Parts: C-alpha cells; sequence; structure tokens
C-alpha cells in the first residue's frame, strides 16, 4: 500500500506520461478499456498503487492531466488508452500556451491552480496510503516550466512529508525547439532545487544520439523517445509492485543517493539495448548488463561522467540472477575505475533486485546516477542566458506579464552558487 | 472555439481575399454554396442547414472590385452585409481617405467586426491587409487599426501588407502614403509581416516556367503563405504553435516587431519529378536571396530571429539535422547576443493545390519567416524618395486641402528617422 | 441509462427538426418570392409594353 | 529464461501486429481523403 500520484503538465509531458500508461498497463495486463484480461496472479497483488477500482471490474488510473491550450488532450483522449482517464481529471483553460514562463506563472499558473489542487486532493486522499507524488514536465517551454514550479511549490506547502519526484527535460544547446528556451530554464531552476526532492533530466540531443547509435531507427520519431522514457519511469518504481531479493523503494533511493540537500539532481540510463537485427548475437548475461550500465554511450543525459567525478550511484535489477554476482561485479566496477569515485565515501554504488522481468526482455536493469557533470549542462544555459540578457532583448515580454527584472539576477546567481556547489565538493 | 478575423482594405485586400478564400475552401472541401457534396471555426463560420460563412469582412471606398465579388461564382458564400463598398475611392491621397471620406463609413464597419467577434468567442487575434501606396488601403487602414487599439486592448493584431517595391512604382505619390502609413502602424500594430511586388514578379518566373504572370498568380503565392502560417492551427501536428508563440519570439523589442517572409519549394508542375525535395533541400533553398519575397539582400544585413513551419512527410530527425547544417554557413551571420534564435513547428497536413495553377503536387513543404536588419536597407531609399519629394514640395497642396495638417510631415519624418537610428543601435555589437 | 441514451436521441431529433424547419422553409418562402418576381414580369415588362 | 523467451518472441510479434494496424491505418485513410481535398476539389474548378 504504497500508491503512487501521477501528474503530466503541457505538450512534452502529456505525451510522454500517455505513453508511459501505455507500458505500465501492457505490464500488468490490462485491457485499454480498464478491465484486467492478464496472464499471472502476481500481476494483482499490488495493482491499489498506481489505480483505483471501479466497481464493476474497471481500473482508473491515478492521474491527472493539465494543460493551459486544449489542443493536446484532443490527441490523449484519441488515443488508445484515452477511455481509462477520469473524464473529471482533465483540468485546462482555454487561453494559449504562448511559451512564457511568466505568463505561464502569473497570468494563467494562478487561475488553473486553484481548480487543480482539489483534484489533486481528490486523487490523494482516496487511498489509504500515499508514499509521494510524480510529476512530468518540460523547462524548455512556458506551460511545462512554470505551472510545473507552482504546482511543486503548492505541493510542498501542503506535503511536506511526501517524496516530490519528478522527471523534466533540459533544453538542449545545439538545435532546441525555443528561442527564448534559455529564459524559462534560468527561472525554473531556482524553484526546482528548493523544492523537489528527487529530479531527473533527460536531453533529447541524447535520445537521438542513443536511438541512432544502438536501435539503428531509421526514422525516429517522438513514440520511440517517449517509449525509453517509459522503460526508466517502469524500472524505477519497479520495486513497489512485486517482491525481489532486495527492496528499495523512493525514499531508500532518495537516503543512499543524496549527500546534502542541495545535492540531488541526477541522471539516468537503462539497459540492455540492442539492434533489433543483431540482437541475435548477444549472450546477455550480469558482467554485459554492468557494461552497458556504466557506459557513457547509453546514458540519456548529454553529459560525460569522465569529465567529472561520481558522487553516489545504484542499479536496479530485474529478473532472476544471482546476488553473489551483481556483488563481485559491483565491487569490480568500483576498483577498476577509482578515478572517477571520491575517495571520501567507499561503496558509492547501491543495489536493488525485483524478481519479475519485464515483458519482452527475460531480464533487465536500469541505472541511476550523480556525478559534478552537471555543470556542463548549467554551462551551456549559463552562456545563453548571458548572451539573451546582455542587450536587454526579451526582457520586454515578460514586462507586460508582472516578473521584475531583478528576478533573472536572483535566479542567475542561485544556480551559479549551485555550479560552486558542485565545483568545490569534487574535491 | 478557436477563430480569426480576417479584414481587407482596398483593391489588393480585397483581391488578395479572393485568392485565399479559394485556396481556403478547397483545402478544408467546402463547395462554393457553403455546404459539403473539423476546426472550421479557424475561419469558417456556421450557419443554420449546412451553409458555411466566412469571418471576413470586405471593405473598400469603391464599389467596383466588391461588385465584382457580389456577381462572381462565390457570391452565395459571403454574407450580403459583410461586403461593404464605399461611393468614391480616396484618389491615392492618405488625407482624403484618413479624414475626409473614410471618416464616413468608419463607424459602419467597426459595428460589423465587433458584431462578427460575437460568434466568434474563440478569438485570438485580427489579420488585416493593405496597400502601402494606395490611398484607401493605407489612408483606412491608419483609422481601423487606431480604433481597434481602444477598443480590444491586449489582441494580437497581426498585419500582412504589400510594400512599395524598390524601382517598380505604380503610383507618384507612393512615397507620401507609405510614409504615413509607417508612422501608424508601426505603435499599434503588434508583428506586420511584409511583401513587396517586384520580387513576387521575379520569383513567379524563376521558380517556375511563367513567362508573364498577372496579380492573379502573384496571389496564389500570398495565400500559400498565409495558409501555412494558419496550418497549425487547424490541423494536427507534432509542434503546435499559436500566434501568441510566433509574437513573443519573432520580436526582440517593440519598434523593431517588422519580420521578412519567404517560401519553398516553388516549382513548375514538372520539375517536382527530377528533385527528391527532400527536408535539407526545402530547408537549404529557404536562405538563398532568390527566394526572398523582399528584394533586400540578407548578407547586407544579420539574422536575429527565424521561424521555420514545415508541413508534409517532415521527420524530427532531419529537421535538427538541417538546422545544425544552416548554423555551419559562414555566409549566414546572427547576433551574438541571440545563439538560438530558431523555433520550428511541424504540422502533418501537406499544401493543396488549385487548378489553372502555378505549384506542383510538392509531398512537403516549408515555410520561412524572419526578421533581420537588412530591412534598413529598404527604408532608406523610402527616407531618401521622400527628401526629394518635400525638398520642392511636390505635392504638398493636395494632402493639406482635405483637412491633414502640414506639421505632421515633419512629425512622419522623424518617426522614420528614429526607427532607422534604431534598427542600426540594435545591430550594434559589443 | 440506456434509456436516457435514447432520450438523448429524441433531443438530438428534436434539434434537428429545429433546424430542417428553418432549412426547407425559408428556402420556399425565397421561390415563392422568385415566382412574386415572375409576376413582376408581366405587371411591368408588359404593362409598360402597353405604355409603349 | 530462454524457455519463457519462445514464449516472449511470440507476444512481441502480436505487438508488432497491433503497430502494424494503427500505423497502416493512420496512413492509408490519412492519404486518400488528402488527395480528395486537394485534386476533387481542384477538378470542379479547372470546369469553372
Ligand atoms: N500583389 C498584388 N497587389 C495588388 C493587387 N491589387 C492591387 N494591388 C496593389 O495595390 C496598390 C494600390 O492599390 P489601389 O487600388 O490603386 O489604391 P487603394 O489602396 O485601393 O486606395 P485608393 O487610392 O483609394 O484606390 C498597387 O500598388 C498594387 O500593387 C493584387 O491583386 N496583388
Ligand atoms: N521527448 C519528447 N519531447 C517533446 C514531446 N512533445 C514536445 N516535446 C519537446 O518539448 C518542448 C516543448 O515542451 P512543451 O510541452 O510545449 O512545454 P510547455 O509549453 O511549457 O508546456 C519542445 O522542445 C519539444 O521538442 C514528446 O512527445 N516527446
Ligand atoms: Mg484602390
Amino acid at each position: 500500500v504504497r500508491e503512487i500520484v501521477h501528474i503530466q503538465a503541457g505538450q512534452c509531458g502529456n505525451q510522454i506520461g500517455a505513453k508511459f500508461w501505455e507500458v505500465i498497463s501492457d505490464e500488468h495486463g490490462i485491457d485499454p478499456t480498464g478491465s484486467y484480461h492478464g496472464d499471472s496472479d502476481l500481476q494483482l497483488e499490488r495493482i491499489n498503487v498506481y489505480y483505483n477500482e471501479a466497481t464493476g471490474g474497471k481500473y482508473v488510473p491515478r492521474a491527472i492531466l493539465v494543460d493551459l491550450e486544449p489542443g493536446t488532450m484532443d490527441s490523449v483522449r484519441a488515443g488508445q488508452f484515452g477511455q481509462l482517464f477520469r473524464p473529471d481529471n482533465f483540468v485546462f483553460g482555454q487561453s494559449g500556451a504562448g511559451n512564457n514562463w511568466a505568463k505561464g506563472y502569473y497570468t494563467e499558473g494562478q487561475e488553473l491552480c486553484e481548480s487543480i489542487l482539489d483534484v489533486i486532493r481528490k486523487e490523494a486522499e482516496s487511498c489509504d496510503c500515499l508514499q509521494g507524488f510524480q510529476l512530468v514536465h518540460s523547462l524548455g517551454g512556458g506551460t511545462g516550466a512554470g505551472l510545473g514550479t507552482l504546482l511543486l511549490n503548492k505541493l510542498r506547502e501542503e506535503y511536506p512529508d511526501r517524496i516530490l519526484s519528478t522527471y523534466s527535460i533540459v533544453p538542449s544547446p545545439k538545435v532546441s525547439d525555443t528561442v527564448v528556451e534559455p529564459y524559462n530554464c534560468t527561472l525554473s531552476v531556482h524553484q526546482l532545487v528548493e523544492s523537489a526532492d528527487e529530479v531527473f533530466c533527460i536531453d533529447n540531443e541524447a535520445l537521438y544520439d542513443i536511438c541512432f547509435r544502438t536501435l539503428k531507427l531509421t526514422t525516429p520519431t517522438y513514440g520511440d523517445l517517449n517509449h525509453l522514457v517509459s522503460m526508466v519511469m517502469s524500472g524505477t518504481t519497479c520495486a513497489l509492485r512485486f517482491p525481489g531479493q532486495l527492496n528499495s523503494d523512493l525514499r531508500k533511493l532518495a537516503v543512499n543517493l543524496v549527500p546534502f540537500p542541495r545535492l540531488h539532481f541526477f541522471i539516468v540510463g537503462f539497459a540492455p539495448l540492442t539492434s533489433r537485427g543483431s540482437q541475435q548475437y548477444r549472450a546477455l548475461t550480469v558482467p554485459e548488463l554492468t557494461s552497458q550500465l556504466f557506459d557513457n554511450k547509453n546514458m540519456m543525459a548529454a553529459c560525460d561522467p569522465r569529465r567529472g567525478v561520481y558522487l553516489t550511484a545504484s542499479a536496479h535489477f530485474r529478473g532472476r540472477m544471482s546476488s553473489k554476482e551483481v556483488d563481485e561485479q559491483m565491487l569490480n566496477i568500483q576498483a577498476r575505475n577509482t578515478s572517477y569515485f571520491v575517495e571520501w565515501i567507499p561503496s558509492n554504488v547501491k543495489s536493488a533486485i525485483c524478481d519479475i522481468p519485464p515483458r519482452g526482455l527475460k531480464m533487465a536493469a536500469t541505472f541511476i546516477g550523480n556525478t559534478t557533470a552537471f555543470r556542463e549542462l548549467f554551462t551551456r544555459v549559463d552562456s545563453q542566458f548571458q548572451k539573451m540578457y546582455a542587450r536587454r532583448a526579451f526582457i520586454h515580454w515578460y514586462v507586460n506579464e508582472g516578473l521584475e527584472t531583478v528576478e533573472f539576477d536572483e535566479a542567475r546567481s542561485n544556480m551559479t552558487d549551485l555550479i560552486q556547489e558542485y565545483e568545490m565538493y569534487e574535491t | 472555439m478557436r477563430e480569426v478575423i480576417s479584414i481587407h482594405v482596398g483593391q489588393a485586400g480585397v483581391q488578395i481575399g479572393n485568392g485565399c478564400w479559394e485556396l481556403y475552401c478547397l483545402e478544408h472541401g467546402i463547395q462554393p454554396d457553403g455546404q459539403l457534396p473539423d476546426a472550421f471555426n479557424t475561419f469558417f463560420s456556421e450557419t443554420g442547414a449546412g451553409k458555411h460563412v466566412p469571418r471576413a469582412v470586405f471593405v473598400d471606398l469603391e464599389p467596383t472590385v466588391v461588385d465584382e465579388v457580389r456577381t462572381g461564382t462565390y457570391r452565395q458564400l459571403f454574407h450580403p452585409e459583410q461586403l461593404i463598398s464605399g461611393k468614391e475611392d480616396a484618389a491615392n491621397n492618405y488625407a482624403r481617405g484618413h479624414y475626409t471620406v473614410g471618416k464616413e463609413i468608419i463607424d459602419l464597419t467597426l459595428d460589423r467586426i465587433r458584431k462578427l467577434a460575437d460568434q466568434c468567442t474563440g478569438l485570438q487575434g485580427f489579420l488585416i491587409f493593405h496597400s502601402f501606396g494606395g490611398g484607401t488601403g493605407a489612408g483606412f487602414g491608419s483609422l481601423l487599426l487606431e480604433r481597434l487599439s481602444v477598443d480590444y486592448g491586449k489582441k494580437s493584431k497581426l498585419e500582412f501588407t504589400v510594400y512599395p517595391s524598390p524601382q517598380v512604382s505604380t503610383a507618384i505619390v507612393e512615397p507620401y502614403n507609405s510614409i504615413l502609413a509607417t508612422h501608424s502602424m508601426i505603435d499599434h500594430s503588434d508583428c506586420a509581416f511584409m511583401v513587396d511586388n517586384e520580387a513576387l514578379y521575379d520569383l513567379c518566373r524563376r521558380a517556375l516556367d511563367i513567362e508573364r504572370p498577372t496579380y492573379t498568380n502573384l496571389n496564389r503565392l500570398i495565400g500559400q503563405v498565409v495558409s501555412s502560417l494558419t496550418a497549425s492551427l487547424r490541423f494536427d501536428g507534432a509542434l503546435n504553435v499559436d500566434f501568441t508563440e510566433f509574437q513573443t519570439n519573432l520580436v526582440p523589442y517593440a519598434r523593431i516587431h517588422f519580420p521578412i517572409c519567404s517560401y519553398a519549394p516553388v516549382i513548375s508542375a514538372e520539375k517536382a519529378y527530377h528533385e527528391q525535395l527532400s527536408v535539407a533541400e526545402i530547408t537549404n533553398s529557404l536562405f538563398e536571396p532568390a527566394n526572398m519575397m523582399v528584394k533586400c539582400d540578407p548578407r547586407h544585413g544579420k539574422y536575429m530571429a527565424c521561424t521555420l513551419l514545415y508541413r508534409g512527410d517532415v521527420v524530427p530527425k532531419d529537421v535538427s539535422a538541417a538546422v545544425a547544417t544552416i548554423k555551419t554557413k559562414r555566409t549566414i551571420q546572427f547576433v551574438d547576443w541571440c545563439p538560438t534564435g530558431f523555433k520550428m513547428g511541424i504540422n502533418y497536413q501537406p499544401p493543396t493545390v488549385v487548378p489553372g495553377g502555378d505549384l506542383a503536387k510538392v509531398q512537403r513543404a516549408v515555410c520561412m519567416l524572419a526578421n533581420t536588419t537588412a530591412i534598413a536597407e529598404a527604408w532608406s531609399r523610402l527616407d531618401h524618395k521622400f527628401d526629394l519629394m518635400y525638398a520642392k514640395r511636390a505635392f504638398v497642396h493636395w494632402y493639406v486641402g482635405e483637412g491633414m495638417e502640414e506639421a505632421e510631415f515633419p512629425e512622419a519624418r522623424e518617426d522614420l528617422a528614429l526607427l532607422e537610428k534604431d534598427y542600426d543601435e540594435v545591430a550594434a555589437e559589443s | 441509462q440506456r434509456a436516457k441514451s435514447h432520450y438523448d436521441e429524441r433531443e438530438a431529433s428534436l434539434k434537428e427538426q429545429r433546424r430542417r424547419g428553418r432549412a426547407i422553409i425559408e428556402l420556399q418562402i425565397e421561390e415563392h418570392k422568385i415566382n412574386s418576381i415572375l409576376e413582376a414580369e408581366r405587371r411591368d415588362r408588359e404593362a409598360k409594353a402597353l405604355a409603349i | 529464461e530462454i524457455e519463457r523467451a519462445e514464449y516472449e518472441r511470440i507476444m512481441k510479434l502480436a505487438e508488432q501486429q497491433m503497430d502494424e494496424e494503427d500505423r497502416r491505418n493512420a496512413a492509408e485513410k490519412k492519404k486518400r481523403q488528402e488527395r480528395q481535398a486537394a485534386i476533387d476539389a481542384l477538378i470542379e474548378k479547372e470546369a469553372k
């Protein structure tokens, strides 16, 4: 009884979350209409963690979808699992997103939040227990950034004990979709540092690189990218739904991986990924998974770990394997590459083994890592934000909404302080 | 549900509008009678049985062009109250259209526009067309925009106007009207797109084998650009782009709003079979000055903001590859303080063609909108021409006698000068 | 619940009849008005021919 | 493991089958309606 509430915002968040619900529904074996036609009894043991039961043999997910513009939910309702979500869980206004963080935070954010908090409260107290909330939002845009930060602050005000684990996409440095993206990223970082406990960030250019390097996807759409984020989502919480040889929930991961209150930003990775044509050459074993997991080329974040050092790390495993083999590999990978690990924290690698593998993949593992390579991601946006801030250009647009120009300086100062904190902890 | 009001002024606005509605009715598939043999609210309004009515008001002080539509094949589609025609035109006089004749009919048009907006609850902005050199076009456009500024406040008043050509001109008093309109547009207009006749004339033969096009062929090219702009608001897409999204990103400052427009690929119905027209080809050919619709070389100026709108089989992976290759072009310069400068949006609906027509069955197309300091080249020519006119007081007596005060001419001259300095200051590096 | 689903169908049919009434009658009235002009063909063109 | 991979490959083919219907329908219905709105609406104006 560790129910987790799922929240979506923006076009990017809603589409990713929609793909997430497809994967988790298929994992348990639930028909698109909400009725069970699965294959195993172990699927029903802890289905309460993500679903509510509507009397009649129908399951309604603990999901809330929010967008400022109504365009996105038209595709969601037309989707395969559109009918699954509660009709009263669709909360939205009738104004354009505007791609503006200040507009999304002060103009439409205030009006929408008063409607949203009641739906969240109705979903939160519907279950006996609630370990924490789960959020998917976009930092680059206006709706997902501003609304996500405002809702995170409000949830922290109301539910201090619960773990607010969030997933976000950091704007790509080279070819991104927004001119004014550095403004939104810089403003969102300030609230995101102080509010959320567990944070994971994905770079889209890394997704294109990973998809083309490994899976040989000739025509990579957004579906496969959203699909990859789904396995990262599914492998994160696998322990709560099913048993295993070593249990680890979100609170265990947060205590183990977070050494200080301001160092909690994480990067993620998933394994195994194999080419669909040459997948029948791989005798996948635990050493092979460890090589794929710890490889820099399979990281969903555009930051090379070799350029920095690690602080804490953790690996979650799925399937039936030996515990000694995981421990021996874990010791070997720590001893061989000591150049990238701090000397004052021994045994920086934490393990967790669930028992049931996911569909389609005889055995699987997931990796979450924390490192000082985060400075490069903050370096790119800092330089871009300084260039944007030099000639006062787009300050004009944000002024008409109510935002003060000093807020940029406070946000950049806070993010620069985080850069310094990562720098001095490298020693 | 979500809606755009179209307002057309003068001869060009009506003739441009006629071509556009030809494309729009075909692209959705509505018969000329409004019946059938979606996102209709974007431009179409719905009536009782099956009839559709377009969300447009056609305004002109001369009844000749309006009567053509009343007699034309599309006469049943438009509601008779939407077609307002005046008695006598402004005679290519800004003062006559601004004060004497325009103020006679101004109140009637505003009521019609306001009444239309009630059925159009999903309003996001207005689209307005003008001729800069014309009298009714520029003269009536100024009064309409000034009234709408206080009537509706914060609403996106986008515009698409024909700027005078650098050398080709069909009006002697053209510089007077343009300098007077420019003063009016720069204050209230949210974002006004620019095109000129001369470059449209050159492309209509260079890009496709038409030896002697007419206003009909030019209007079809304009309609294609407008269709792609509103395509994201009409159909599903991987990246939805709204009007406020354009407004925030395109303009970095209040007075530097003026963008430029481009379209590609424009190719005859026969040559399309020879070339692949991949995403790289359509993206690379956009930046060429030959495809520019405004006869100002981008190499003279700089790039500060660009927008790409795609329609076809576009894959996001190729977009990133195409944009990355563009940034490697040393011939293209960007202001250092704007490193990214790109917004792209993807729509699934392909372009639609019209018979007796000029384009081909292009599988994939793309629309390009950008803001450049090369527009300063165009302004200097207008300023120089006006100075030659006002040095000897060439046509002052015509404008003064129509109620306009002479003290405005130096004021409008200063406003153009301040815009010129503003563009130079922005283009300066640090 | 299904019974009111057909009840909703009844409301849809009635709201369809609302449009059908205008759809057919207003077209017919214009046809009669056109025939009134056909009467105007003989009360004017031939009567003023008698004026000739 | 492989013993259950024998069933796993069949189920993956079932997922591939579902993708086949979904993508095929999205393409076949889209193309012909697109051609109709462009070309069949075009033919009327050619005669006009
Ligand atoms: N591209 C294009 N331009 C047009 C078209 N029709 C008119 N124009 C432009 O309209 C400009 C002047 O329009 P006029 O009708 O003479 O003047 P006006 O704006 O209607 O105002 P008035 O002087 O009162 O007639 C010319 O420079 C033309 O280039 C058209 O169909 N296509
Ligand atoms: N991976 C992924 N990225 C997306 C998707 N949809 C949009 N994006 C990206 O997200 C960014 C815009 O996010 P958006 O939801 O519009 O942010 P918002 O305006 O604040 O809600 C763009 O850079 C897109 O490239 C998706 O389905 N998957
Ligand atoms: Mg005219």
